[PDB]
């Protein structure tokens, strides 16, 4: 299987600014990274799929680029409905894995 | 124990010429012409792979009208008919047809490949078309033919079957009526009952039972009515490879691949068939316009045809083509338009057949009639085929004794 | 739109195996791909198998090969996870996760169940 | 340029059978795919039927088959509709929808005729 | 068959506005979509077939999107002639149907 680093696991933000987060392959998965993002009390609900794609009805603030091993996600203008737990997700073999988790939170 | 027809019965040298004038046949090659309201057919099918059933009926030579008499004794003496020589005239050029399907369940062409198919879709069917394998054969006897193919089976009562199971397959031996369908490269199998989403094989035999010949169970039988003379000759091979789209029924074993990834994550589907090829047709390979002897059967019975009935198969895929023909709605255009024109198609087959009888007298002795009786209850009687359907043939008005004013009369004569 | 609506919650004891279904209930689905995640108190998520029943897939983690089974139903749409040989460390919430046929690739899981709630104790 | 006009309004008992016609006047049309429409007194539109005869596609809703039957004749440039087994919900507004040949699919309907009214009533 | 559902099933707006209307398919359609408006007393006049492509002879402030299950029409500087019926229309199969029909009044 493949393991996946996730960074960093915690950080706080305030509404308006710009938050990255880092993810690393163990092995080259082309572009086959997809983020999800995950609430207390509800289902994971997905994002970015293909590591670029935008899925439909997500806000055009979330981003995602990255290639190989190295990828990233990056959110500008952070607004109150976007603290939450994001994680990676490999799908370059059919047994697929998840990453650690970055929870962000409130300055 | 079985006794060969040459020790009770006697022939005499009284010879008869029967013949049929000409036999047309005009059709659709696919699906028959229905009235969309009525169920009564407008216009038949008519193919080219389909076989050919005769049942000729002859008069009774016991009330037939001889000139001469003496030859025999009517007190103790019974007449019956035997074949000694069959010609199966065929007209028309030689020629190929093709069928196919619109919505034929085609995925991948196998053959060469370059790139992988990573995405499933709902609906991946092609209109596709090819041409069949080549078959001739031709079967004489006294009754019907006994064909051969895969059909369900009764699954065993111990576990529940769940929808999607593999049907279970066994082996039928049915009866070949006139208008079934031959074997066009595909096998002999039940496609209505075994194949559900009725798009894998071609629009003439989707729905349809293809038959083959069932030579070793004729041979073997006791008494050899069924087959007194046959000839046959097949030959195809594969065009093209593709794939089969659809859910996956058995899965292929852990330890027969190494597992892939990115594009070959999943696995493509290993349901490879072939599409069957007829090479080319020829005159020299042609078993038909020939005069057939027949000077010793295989079997016991020696070309007697008991109550006074013929049977005869003709299957010839040689001359299958089909007429397109195109009518004008409206004439009163300069420029050509598609929609201004109709299609259609239309099969035309053509058909004669010539006989050479001869006059045969039984002695009915009391271990003759006893053995006639445990062979045949009815014909006793004389002195059961209703659910079937067959060409008919009625010879009961066209024999002749004058054999040399005939074509296959001379070619009698002339070879003793 | 469709909504997957997931059985009860389920409280048994260490050595037994539960069964988990999943339901589709709007329109009609045709379904693509099916996985099961889970989460465990104070953890992330885990993967725990995946079955594609076009290309005839059926994967499992290492840690999970012999106690998974997934399992499909078209008919009914219909998805069920079966866990064998249950222990105290199994106790968490655990999630459906769906593929539609259409789709531009097997791995797009748009449709998720509300979850489902299994205690192992005694 | 062209224009389709239909046929006059129509009174009928129940139990009777009409008939509803939908010319083209100017030009060359070479039709492509012919359908018609219906609207009720306050109600929405109702597809009740098309035909194209090039792939020779005829087809009709569920409810409507075995009543309707649509058909077109080239060399005047002329749609028919037949309605049998009238009923008294039949009381409505009839369109003639229709497509040229020529353009990117079947389903452009940029023709329409004007309505005709047909009321079953005694 | 193919059930189509249209939301909202009436709207009262201004000269000036912008007015979306949803629509929502039983089944994947791809972009097998078809808008229409109707008024009283003529015929239907079609405005944007495939989801996306607009009709000769038709403002550019009528858009449409949509992709899957979800579609919808979009009209922006509401102007007095644009007050009508709005229907979707599936032609993924060859047994179309109609939705239930938008009303759009003067506020």
């Amino acid at each position: 299987d493949i393991q996946m680093t996730q960074s960093p696991s915690s950080l706080s933000a305030s509404v308006g600014d710009r938050v990255t987060i880092t993810c690393r392959a163990s092995d080259m998965i082309s572009n086959y990274l997809n983020w999800y993002q995950h609430k207390p009390g509800e289902a994971p609900k997905l994002l970015i799929y293909s590591a670029s794609s935008l899925q439909t009805g997500v806000p055009s603030r979330f981003s995602g680029s990255g290639s190989g091993t190295d990828f990233t996600l990056t959110i500008n203008n952070l607004q109150p409905e976007d603290f939450a737990t994001y994680y990676c997700q490999q799908s370059y073999i059919t047994r697929l894995s998840f990453g650690g988790g970055t929870k962000v939170e409130i300055k | 124990k079985v006794v060969s027809t040459d020790e009770y019965v006697a022939r005499t040298n009284i010879y008869y010429h029967a013949g049929t004038s000409r036999l047309l046949a005009v059709g659709h090659p696919y699906f028959p012409i229905k009235k969309p309201n009525n169920n009564k057919i407008l216009v038949p099918k008519v193919s080219g792979l389909q076989y050919r059933v005769f049942r000729i009926h002859l008069p009774d030579p016991n009330k037939f009208g001889f000139p001469d008499t003496s030859f025999y004794n009517p007190d103790t003496q019974r007449l019956v008919w035997a074949c000694v020589g069959v010609e199966v005239g065929r007209g028309q050029p030689l020629g190929v047809g093709i069928s196919g399907h619109p919505l034929l369940n085609k995925l991948d062409d196998t053959e060469n490949a370059s790139a992988y198919a990573a995405n499933a879709g709902v609906d991946n069917r092609e209109c596709i078309s090819m041409d069949y394998k080549q078959t001739q054969l031709c079967l004489i006897g006294c009754k019907p033919p006994i064909g051969e193919h895969w059909g369900k089976g009764s699954p065993c009562t111990n576990v529940a079957v769940n929808p999607g199971d593999c049907p279970p397959l066994e082996l039928i031996n049915t009866v070949i009526q006139d208008g079934d369908m031959v074997d066009t490269g595909f096998g002999a199998m039940d496609f209505t009952t075994l194949q559900a989403n009725k798009s894998e094989v071609p629009l003439d035999i989707c729905t349809s039972i293809c038959k083959y010949p069932d030579y070793i169970k004729m041979v073997s039988e006791p008494y050899g009515d069924s087959l007194f003379f046959y000839l046959r000759r097949e030959q195809m091979f594969v065009r093209h490879l593709f794939n089969r789209a659809g859910a996956v029924g058995d899965n292929v074993p852990d330890d027969l691949y190494i597992k892939g990834s990115g594009s070959t994550a999943n696995l493509a589907s290993s349901n490879y068939f072939p599409t069957p090829s007829g090479s080319m047709v020829t005159s020299d390979a042609q078993i038909f316009n020939k005069p057939y002897w027949l000077q010793r059967a295989q079997g016991h019975n020696n070309g007697i045809c008991w109550g006074n009935q013929l049977f005869v198969t003709v299957v010839d895929t040689t001359r299958s083509t089909n007429m397109s023909l195109c009518a004008a709605i409206s004439t009163s255009e300069t420029t050509y338009k598609n929609t201004n024109f109709k299609e259609y198609l239309r099969h035309g087959e053509e058909y004669d057949l010539q006989f050479i009888f001869q006059l045969c007298k039984i002695t009915l002795t009391a271990d003759v009639m006893t053995y006639i009786h445990s062979m045949n209850s009815t014909i006793l009687e004389d002195w059961p085929l209703k659910k079937y359907t067959f060409w008919e043939v009625n010879l009961k008005e066209k024999f002749s004794a004058d054999l040399d004013q005939f074509p296959l009369g001379r070619k009698f004569l002339l070879q003793a | 739109q469709v909504q997957l609506v997931q059985s009860g919650a389920e409280v048994k004891k260490p050595g037994s195996s539960v069964k988990v279904s999943c339901k589709a209930s709007g329109g009609t689905f045709n379904s693509y791909a099916t996985g099961w995640v889970r989460q465990a108190p104070g953890q992330g998520l885990e993967w725990m198998g995946v079955i594609v029943p076009i290309f005839g897939t059926e994967d499992y983690p290492q840690r999970f090969q012999g106690r998974v089974t997934i399992t499909a139903d078209e008919s009914t749409a219909t998805a069920y996870m079966e866990l064998r040989s249950l222990r105290s460390d199994d106790t968490a919430v655990y999630y459906c996760a769906r593929s539609r046929l259409g789709s531009s690739s097997w791995f797009l899981f748009e449709y998720w169940g509300q979850g489902t709630l299994v205690t192992v104790s005694s």
